[PDB]
Formats: structure tokens, sequence, C-alpha cells
């Protein structure tokens, strides 16, 4: 089209894009059961002993 | 009279091509000729994480 005609400045962008449905409700990972830092758990064990 | 930077170099005659990340806007378009964009972008804010 640009070879036989003369276009202008593109006032809107386009292209071959991809549409993907968003994953509703991200699940907490397996390691989500540890809010305490690793040093936290170790210190608790040592105090218990 | 004052075209500071790489733009002055192209306009004065030192260089006849300005291959670089040069944004397309009205002021430059009035004086020099811009080819079709090779990358579409836009101003954005960068902040520290």
């Amino acid at each position: 089209r640009s070879e036989i005609v003369d276009f202008s400045v593109p006032f809107v962008e386009t292209g071959i894009s991809v549409m993907v449905a968003r994953s509703n409700g991200t699940v907490s990972p397996s390691a989500f059961l540890e809010p305490y830092s690793p040093a936290v758990w170790v210190m608790m064990f040592v105090m218990c002993l | 009279k004052e075209w500071n930077g790489m733009m002055g170099e192209l306009l004065s005659g030192q260089a006849d091509m300005i291959v670089a990340p040069l944004t397309i806007n009205n002021e430059r378009a009035q004086y020099i000729e811009f080819s079709k964009p090779f990358k579409y972008q836009g101003l954005t804010i960068l902040v520290k994480k």
C-alpha cells in the first residue's frame, strides 16, 4: 500500500497482537503456609529446646 | 539559529542521516524529514522498587 500510495504519520497503532483471558483467582503457592522467615522458625525451635 | 545537539549536526551538513533513537514530534518534523517509525513507544515513569 505504501508503494503505490503515500501514507501519513500513523495516528493509531496496530499489529498482530494476542488476546488471552486473565486467570481469575490466583491461588496461593505451596510455600504460602510460611509467613515467618526461615530464621524465625529456627529461632523458635532453639528456644523450645 | 540555535539547533542544539545531534539535530544541528544533521541540519548544518555534518551528517546527512541521523540514525538514532530520535522521537517524532512537530518541531523536528517541520525542519527535517522523518522516516516511518521503526519502534513505537511513549513517555513513561521509572521509579525505584
